[PDB]
C-alpha cells in the first residue's frame, strides 16, 4: 500500500551527491593542473575573437549549468556607469567595476572560490 | 537599489488617427501628482559606442499634472459565478462534487470551489489545507466546522472529491476516491495505491450566506464591495466539472459520481461543464456553460489552460475538437495574469497631423522616469510613404517581463520584476510554479522590458529603434505597422506599400501574417529579411481578447515543451507548433530560416562567389571583393550572430535564389537546433558542423518584386558603426535605394 | 569473396505444437540439391572471449535433401488492376488524367501509369524519361507515336497531367498543369513557376492489347504468364486519383480536372479513389476502390504508403481520418519488399514432444552454411515452466537488413545486402531513395542479420541467445514466447507464469502489449527488464498482414523523421510515435526509460546507498559492498552501455522504487537523448551532464509482485565473463532465485 | 432468426471432427431477445474415418457444389437461406476457448488464418456498389456475389 | 520566370568546398601541432578506460561525419580469424590484421593521409 506522500523521497538526489561529489574533485584537479586558464579569462571573458581553451570551456559548462549558477548577477543603473556584483532581495556587493569583463573576471574567480570552499 | 515606484500600459498597442488610447498607470501609494508628455522615440540603446540615446517631445493635448495612485491587480487563475441571490448557498443539505489534479499539493493553502468569505469565516469551501482535502462550512461568527481528510493527496493524480452537508443528522461528510488510469497520471495502474478515504464529523454551526460570489479554485477574501470579488488562496491544478447538488448524498452515490455518472439530474443546482462551446475551431471563449439548466453561467477570470485533458483521458485523441467529452479540465495556475483591470488616468485622441512613427509617454514621478511605448499608425486605407517597417509585436508580448532572477546583466527594472511578481505576470518563456510553460501572454499589463532606455542582450524594442535611427539619419521616409494589425488586415495593408522592412526579430507570427506575406511577395511586392529566427512558432491572437496572445510549444529552439495531450489551441482548433513542422517553413517564403543559435559574441561575412556575379553587382556596389563584410558593431562585435538562418532547398528556398556570403569564427558554444539532428553524435557545434552559418540571400518574384534576407539577429547593431561609414550600411543603403525605385526589381 | 549462395524464411515467426511452418529456399541459380536440419540454438556469439558458438541437432521429419532453384523477387511498390476481359484498352479513343509528385525526376525510366508490354511495345504509357512527361501509344509490331512535354518536371512539386488519345484527329496530345499551393509542395506561391505546356504528335499506329494488367507507377515487364504481370519501370513519388476516359478530352476540360472537378461522370472508364475507405480504424487494407461502378478495383502491392498528403491538402487538419478528401495519394517508392511470394521448398508440422526454445533449420549448401530461425511455442493454454522469455520480434523487424555500406566492421552477410538489394529489402532505421525513411516492414523476406553466428554491438537475435544460454549453463527451466504472439494473445498468456524476462533490445511495442505488461504487473505479476531503450516507438502490426510492421518516427532517437502531414498510422487511425508524448513513458510500466546512447563502449555500475538497505539484502547477497558491478563483459568490457535508462518520477516511476546501483565513466560521445532538451548547451555529454547514467531499480506492486530493471543493454552481454562468476550473473540468479519461489516477492 | 457462432474443427493428430455453437444473442439483432431462458450451446466430437480431399470445385458461402468443375463454372445445389456474416478459415486445428473468442468478435490467430472474407470492406460514403468480396487476410481469395445478395445488411 | 529544372543549383555547395577546405587546414594543423595522438589512438583506439584527449576527440569528430566517411570497412569472414580494410562491390587491401584494434589505428593513419594528400 502506498498511502502517504511524505514516506516517500526523491531518491535519485543521492546520486546528484555523488555526482556533485566527483565533478567537483575533477574541475579542481583542472584548475590546479593548469593555472593559466584564469590569465586567459582575464584576458578576454567573452571568447571574442580568440575561442576558449578546451580545458576553458571545459570549465565554463561545469559552471554553467549547476543549480548554484543561478547566484551572481552582474547589477548596473542608468546614472551609474559603474558594475557591481549581486548574490542572492539580492545582496549587492562592494567593489566597483568599469566595464562587465571585469566584473565577469571577478565572477569567475568567486566562483572557483566557491568550487575550492566546499570539498 | 534604485525603487521604481511608477508603472503604466496601454490598452492597445497601435492606434490610427481620430481614434483614442487609453493610459492606466499606478504608483506603489497614494500621494502626489506625476507629470506626463509625449516623445517620439529614434534611438534607445546608450552604448557609449554608439549614437546613444535619441528623441523629441511633441507638443499635444496629453501633456499635464494628474494624480498618483495605486491600483490593486487580481492576479491568479479562477471561475466566477456571480449568484446575487444566494441561490448557491443552500438552506438544507447540499453535496459538492468535482475531480482534482493537484500539482503542487503541499504549497499553502489552497481553495477549489469555494462560495466563502474570509474576513467574517462564513460560508462553505472544500480547501486544500495542510496537503489534506478540508471541507468547511461556517455562520460569521467565526466559529466554523471541517472535516479533513484522512489520506492526503498525491502529485498530479486524479481524484474524485465529495463533501457533503446534512443537517438532518448534523453531520458533515467527505468522500475521495482515486481514479487513474492507464495514461492521465503521473504514475500508473502499477502501483499499489491506496489513497481513498470516507470519514465524517459532527456539524455545530450551520452554513450562512458569505455575500461573495462562487469561486472555483479561489477563496473570497471580504464582502463583495462594488459588484466585485477579490480571489486570495489560488489552487494550482486541473478541476474537471465541478457541481453542486440540493440534496445529502451517500457513500454509493460517490461512487458513481466517481465513474463519470451523473447520478440524480433533477437534484443539481449548478454543473459546470467546461468542455460545452467546442466546436472545430477551439472554444475562443470565456463563458463557462451551466449544464444543470439553471442559468448560473460562469467567466474564465485571468485565462487559465482551456483545452486541457480532463479525468477520462485515454490516448486515442489528441486533438479535443474531435473527442470533446475527454477534455473538461481548466489548469488554474497561481501566477497568470491577462489584464491588470484598472482604473483609467488619462487618455489621449491621436491629431490629423502627427506622422507614423514609434512613440511613447514618459511619466514623470518624483524621482522616477518611466515610457509607455506605443505606435501610430498612417490614416485607415492610405499611405503616406513607399517604406512600411513593421514593429514586431507578437514577439514583444513573447518575451513580456521575461524573468531570469526568478528562473546575465541585469538593470533596476528587473528586480521589481522579482519584488513584484503580482503585479508584471510572466513570459513565455518562463515557466510556471506548476513546472509548466506559460501559454498565454498579455498586452494589457506593464512590461517592463519594453522601455528603450538601458552587450550580451538587448532587448526587443531598442532593437528596432536601431532600424529607426538608421532610417532617420539617412534620408528614407517610412510608415510604421505592427504584427497585430497585419493580422487584423491582410496583404491589403502591404499592398499599399512600394517595399516592406521587418523587424529585428519577428519570431512570433500568426498564420495569416504568413498568409500575407506569401500574398504580398507573389504579387510584385518587395520586402526585407534584416534578422533570424523569424516565422519559427505560430502563434494565435484570441478573438475575444485581442490583446492576448497564445502559443503552445513542441520540440524546437525551445523554453518548455506541451503536456502530451493538448498540442492544439484553444482559440482556434488548429494544430500550431512551430511553422516547420505545418510544411511552412521559413525557407518558403523568405529564402532563409533558422540553423543555429548561441550566446556569447557575434561573427563576420565573407563573400561567395555569388557575389562577383554580374548580375546582383548593384548590391555588393562600394564594397571591395577582398572585405569582410560587418566586423565589428554594438550587439555581440560583428554582424552574423546570436542566431542564424541558413539556405536550404529542400525545405523550399525558391531555385533562382542567390548566395551572396556567410558567417564564419563561431565559436564551439553555437550549437545546432533540435529540427535537424537524427542521432546527436559529438561536434554539433559552431565551427565543427555546416549547419552553423548565416546566409545573405536575394532572389526575385513575379511582377518585378524581390526578396533580401540578411539572416542575423546582429545585422541592425552594425548598421550604427563606425559613425555610418561599414560594409553593412552600404548594403543595405544599395538594397533600399534600389527596391523604392519605379522600375522592377532586378532579377 | 565469400559468395553466399543460399537463402531463406520462414512464413510466420513462431509456431505452437500441432500446426506448420513453411520455410521458402533460393539459390543463385538452378543446379544440385541442399541439406536442412533442425538445431536448437544456445548460444549465438562466436567471440574467443565467450563461450562460443553452441547448438544440438533434433531428429524430426525434417531432414533430407531437396531441389535448389532460383526464384525471382518482384521489388517495388505499385498498384496492380486485374483487367483480363481488356476492357481498360478502348477500340477508339480514350483519355488519362492523374495527380503527379516525383521525388526523383532524373533517376532512368519511370512509369506512372500504364496498360504497357515492354517485351514487344504494345499498349499505352505514360511514363517520365529525360526528366519529361511522355505518353506512349504502341501496335505490337515495334512502331510506337509519342507525344512529349515542353517542360520538364521539378522535384517535388504536384503536377496535373491530361494524356490524349484521339484518332479522329490522329493526333496525341498532352496538357501539363502546376498545381502548387501554400503547403503540398517542395516550394511555395512566391516563384514565378511556368511549368505548363500543351502539345500535340501525330498519332500513326493503333494502340493494341497489351495482354497485361493495368499498373499504376510501373511498366509492364512482359505478357501475363499465370495472372502475374511483372513490373519493371518503377515510379518513385505520389500519384493521386488516377482515371480514364472513353473520350478524348479538351484544354478545357483538362482545366476543369487540374481544380478538382470531375468532368462528364458517365464517360469515366475507371476512377480510382486512394481515400476511399478511411474510417475511424484508419485504412487497414490494401483494396483499391473503382469509384466509378465498373468493377476494377485494384490492389496494392509491396506496401505503398496508405494516407498521405494530396495534392489538395491546406494544413487545417493533419489527421487523415478526419479529412479523407485530402489524403488521396499513394507513395509508391521504387525499393519496398513485404512479401517475396516464393514458391514452398518444404515445411514442418511442430510434433508433440518438442520443448519451446529458440530454433533453426540449418540449411546446406555446395560451400555455404545457413540458418532459418523460428521459435517454438508452449502448447495453447498451457504453461511447461515458471519462467518465460519474450524474444523482442518487432525489433527484429526493425532493424531487419539494416544497411550500412547502402547507408564499422562488415561481415560476408553486409556485402550481400549490399550487392543484392532486390532480393532482400530495407530497414526501418534505414531510408529510400527519396529521402524519407522506411517505415513498413516485414518478417517474409530472408532477414539476413538474423542468422546467429559472426567489440561493438551485436546483433539482436545472439544478444537474446547471452540470456538463453545463461539460463542453459543453470538449471532454470523457461518458456517462449515472441512479441508477436503477446500482441495476439494479451495478458492471458502472461498470467500463465510466475516470472517474465524481456529481449536485451525490446525497444519497438505495440500499445496492446504495453496494456498486457501493465495488466500482468498491476495484478501480482514479476518480471525482469534486462535491457534498455525499452518501450520507445510505437509499432502497429498490419490487420490484414500480420507479418507487417509499421512505425512513423518523429523528432527524438531516430534516423528519420516523418513528413507533416503524415504522422498517424494507416493500420488504426492514431498517432503512434513514441511512447513517453503519449503519457506512456517507459518509467510508468518498467520503473526506468531511455536517457542516453552512444557507441563506443561501455562503463561499471558504483553502488548507491540503497544497496546498503535490508529490504533489498536478499539481491545483494553475496556481493562485498565495495565492489564494482560488470567491470568486462563480452560487450564493450562493462554492463552498463551503449543506450542507458534512468530513474524519474516526473515522467511516472512509482514512488516506492528503490534505486540500487548507478553507472559511471561514460565517455563524451554518449549525447543527451533530445527529449530532455530545452536549449541545446555545451555540456550536453556523458561524464558532463547528470543524465548520462543507467539505474538499477526495483519497485514492488500488489497481491505479491514485482519488477527489476538492469536499465542497460550490455547487461546481458556480460553475464558469461569470467566463467560466469561475477556481480551481474550473481545479482541476476539471486533475483530470479527469489522471484520462482512460492512466497511473494518482497516489499 | 437466431444467431449463432459455428466453430467446425477438423483434427488428424487425434483424427477427430469437433463442432461448436454458441447463441450470440443481444438486445436487438435476433428474433426474440434477452429475456428468454435460451440453452442452445453444445461442443460436440466424432472420428474422422477417412481424409478431406480435392473436391475439384470452387469454394461456395451459401451453398454446395454439384460436379466437377467443368469450363470453369461450378453449379451451386443446396442453398441456404438467411444471413451469413464474416466466415473464416484457419489452417489449424481451434480450442473451445479460441472458439469461444471467436464468438465474441476477436480475431484469434491471425497468422495462421487462410481466408477471412469481410463482407463489410468497401463500404463507402456511396454504399457498395460492387459484387467483389474481399479476402481480409491479405492471401488473394477474393470473393465475387452471384445472383445478387443483400448487401448492407445487419450483422 | 522559372521554367527548367537544370539551369538552378544547390548553391549551397560552394559553402561546402569553402567550409572544407577551411576545416581541412585547421585538422592538418592540430595533426601537425600534437604529433601524440596518433600514438594515443595506437594505444586504444576504442578509449577503454582512458577517455580520449581534446584534440584527440576534435580529429575524432572530423572523421566522422565526412561524405567521404563512408569509406575504410574493416571485413571479415567466419572462417579467417584475421581483419582486412575494405575500400570502396568493394575491393580489400592486402596487409592482414590479427585484432580489428590495429585494423581501427590502420584505417585512422590512412584518413590522415587521405587528408593531407587533398591540400
Amino acid at each position: 500500500c502506498v498511502r502517504d506522500p511524505s514516506n516517500y523521497r526523491d531518491r535519485s538526489a543521492d546520486w546528484y551527491a555523488f555526482y556533485d561529489e566527483r565533478r567537483r574533485k575533477e574541475i579542481i584537479d583542472i584548475i590546479d593542473e593548469h593555472p593559466e586558464i584564469v590569465e586567459e579569462h582575464a584576458a578576454n571573458p567573452f571568447g571574442y575573437r580568440k575561442h576558449p581553451s578546451p580545458y576553458l570551456q571545459r570549465v565554463h559548462n561545469y559552471f554553467r549549468m549547476q543549480p548554484t549558477f543561478g547566484r551572481y548577477y552582474i547589477y548596473s543603473e542608468r546614472e551609474w556607469d559603474a558594475y557591481r556584483i549581486a548574490t542572492i532581495l539580492p545582496e549587492l556587493g562592494d567593489e566597483r567595476f568599469k566595464t562587465e569583463e571585469e566584473a565577469m573576471h571577478a565572477v569567475f574567480l568567486r566562483r572557483i572560490e566557491d568550487v575550492r570552499a566546499e570539498l | 537599489m534604485k525603487d521604481i515606484a511608477i508603472r503604466g500600459y496601454c490598452d492597445r498597442p497601435s492606434v490610427a488617427t481620430g481614434e483614442t488610447i487609453r493610459f492606466y498607470v499606478s504608483a506603489n501609494e497614494t500621494r502626489g501628482t506625476f507629470d506626463a508628455e509625449l516623445v517620439r522615440l529614434i534611438h534607445g540603446d546608450s552604448n557609449p559606442a554608439g549614437p546613444g540615446y535619441k528623441e523629441e517631445a511633441i507638443k499635444s493635448d496629453l501633456e499635464g499634472q494628474y494624480p498618483a495612485r495605486f491600483q490593486r491587480t487580481q492576479f491568479g487563475s479562477y471561475v466566477e459565478v456571480a449568484d446575487p441571490d444566494a441561490g448557491l448557498q443552500p438552506d438544507g443539505a447540499f453535496s459538492v462534487h468535482l475531480f482534482l489534479w493537484s500539482t503542487t499539493p503541499s504549497r499553502g493553502r489552497q481553495g477549489i470551489a469555494s462560495r466563502w468569505n474570509d474576513e467574517r469565516q462564513s460560508g462553505w469551501n472544500l480547501a486544500i489545507e495542510d496537503g489534506r482535502v478540508v471541507f468547511t462550512i461556517g455562520d460569521g461568527s467565526g466559529a466554523t466546522s471541517s472535516v479533513v481528510s484522512d489520506r492526503p493527496l498525491f502529485q498530479q493524480i486524479w481524484y474524485s472529491i465529495t463533501g457533503v452537508y446534512d443537517p438532518e443528522k448534523k453531520q458533515l461528510r467527505l468522500y475521495q476516491k482515486s481514479v487513474v488510469n492507464r495514461t492521465n497520471s503521473r504514475f500508473g495502474l502499477v502501483v499499489p495505491l491506496d489513497s481513498d478515504c470516507a470519514v465524517s464529523a459532527d456539524a455545530t454551526v450551520k452554513a450562512a450566506d458569505s455575500e461573495t460570489s462562487l469561486l472555483i479554485a479561489g477563496l473570497g477574501e471580504a464582502a463583495a464591495q462594488d459588484g466585485r470579488t477579490w480571489c486570495i488562496a489560488h489552487y494550482n491544478g486541473k478541476v474537471d466539472a465541478p457541481k453542486i447538488y440540493g440534496c445529502a448524498l451517500g457513500q454509493d452515490d460517490a461512487e458513481k459520481l466517481s465513474r463519470g455518472e451523473i447520478v440524480r439530474p433533477i437534484s443539481r443546482l449548478a454543473h459546470w461543464d467546461f468542455s460545452a462551446g467546442i466546436g472545430l475551431n477551439g472554444i475562443p471563449t470565456d463563458h463557462v456553460v451551466d449544464a444543470s439548466g439553471y442559468g448560473h453561467h460562469g467567466r474564465c477570470m485571468n485565462q487559465p489552460s482551456r483545452g486541457s485533458t480532463g479525468w477520462n483521458w485515454d490516448g486515442h485523441e489528441e486533438n479535443f475538437i474531435h473527442c470533446p467529452e475527454q477534455y473538461g479540465a481548466l489548469w488554474f495556475h497561481e501566477d497568470c495574469l491577462d489584464d491588470c483591470r484598472w482604473e483609467k488616468d488619462f487618455e489621449f485622441t491621436v491629431p490629423e497631423g502627427l506622422k507614423s512613427d514609434f512613440y511613447a509617454v514618459k511619466i514623470r514621478y518624483e524621482d522616477t522616469e518611466d515610457y509607455i511605448p506605443f505606435f501610430v499608425l498612417p490614416p485607415r486605407g492610405t499611405a503616406t510613404a513607399p517604406i512600411l517597417v513593421i514593429a514586431s509585436t507578437l514577439s514583444y508580448l513573447a518575451y513580456a517581463n521575461e524573468q531570469i532572477m526568478h528562473k546575465p546583466v541585469l538593470n533596476e527594472n528587473d528586480v521589481e520584476l522579482h519584488k513584484n511578481l503580482s503585479y508584471y505576470g510572466l513570459s513565455t518563456a518562463d515557466g510556471h510554479i506548476d513546472g509548466r510553460g506559460v501559454q498565454y501572454t498579455s498586452w494589457r499589463r506593464p512590461i517592463m522590458n519594453l522601455r528603450p532606455k538601458h552587450f550580451g542582450s538587448i532587448w526587443e524594442l531598442p532593437a528596432d529603434l536601431h532600424l529607426i535611427d538608421w532610417l532617420n539619419h539617412n534620408g528614407f521616409e517610412y510608415d510604421v505597422a505592427t504584427e497585430h494589425d497585419l493580422n487584423d488586415q491582410g496583404a491589403e495593408l502591404l499592398r499599399r506599400y512600394k517595399v516592406v522592412l521587418t523587424g529585428s526579430h519577428p519570431e512570433y507570427q500568426t498564420w495569416a501574417n504568413a498568409d500575407a506575406w506569401e500574398d504580398y511577395l507573389a504579387d510584385g511586392g518587395r520586402g526585407m529579411y534584416l534578422a533570424a529566427n523569424g516565422m519559427y512558432w505560430i502563434v494565435e491572437v484570441h478573438p475575444e481578447k485581442p490583446w492576448v496572445m497564445e502559443v503552445r510549444k513542441e520540440l524546437g529552439v525551445t523554453a518548455w515543451e506541451a503536456p502530451p495531450g493538448e498540442y492544439h489551441y484553444s482559440t482556434n482548433g488548429r494544430r500550431g507548433g512551430r511553422f516547420r513542422g505545418r510544411a511552412r517553413a521559413t525557407q518558403k517564403i523568405w529564402g532563409t530560416g533558422m540553423s543555429s543559435f548561441g550566446f556569447d559574441h557575434s561573427g563576420y561575412f565573407v563573400q561567395m562567389p555569388d557575389s562577383q556575379d554580374e548580375r546582383v553587382a548593384w548590391i555588393m556596389e562600394g564594397i571591395d571583393p577582398e572585405e569582410r563584410i560587418g566586423d565589428g558593431g554594438l550587439v555581440g562585435g560583428g554582424a552574423g550572430g546570436y542566431e542564424l538562418d541558413r539556405y536550404d532547398l529542400a525545405l523550399g528556398t525558391p531555385p533562382n535564389t542567390l548566395l551572396l556570403a556567410s558567417s564564419v569564427e563561431h565559436s564551439v558554444v553555437y550549437t545546432v537546433i533540435p529540427d535537424d539532428k537524427a542521432f546527436p553524435h559529438p561536434g554539433m557545434n559552431g565551427g565543427e558542423h555546416p549547419f552553423v552559418r548565416a546566409d545573405i540571400t536575394y532572389f526575385s518574384t513575379a511582377n518585378g518584386g524581390g526578396m533580401f534576407a540578411t539572416s542575423s539577429i546582429s545585422w541592425l547593431g552594425s548598421l550604427s558603426w563606425n559613425d555610418y561609414d561599414n560594409n553593412v550600411s552600404k548594403m543595405t543603403k544599395n538594397v533600399l535605394n534600389q527596391f523604392i525605385k519605379d522600375e522592377p526589381a532586378p532579377r
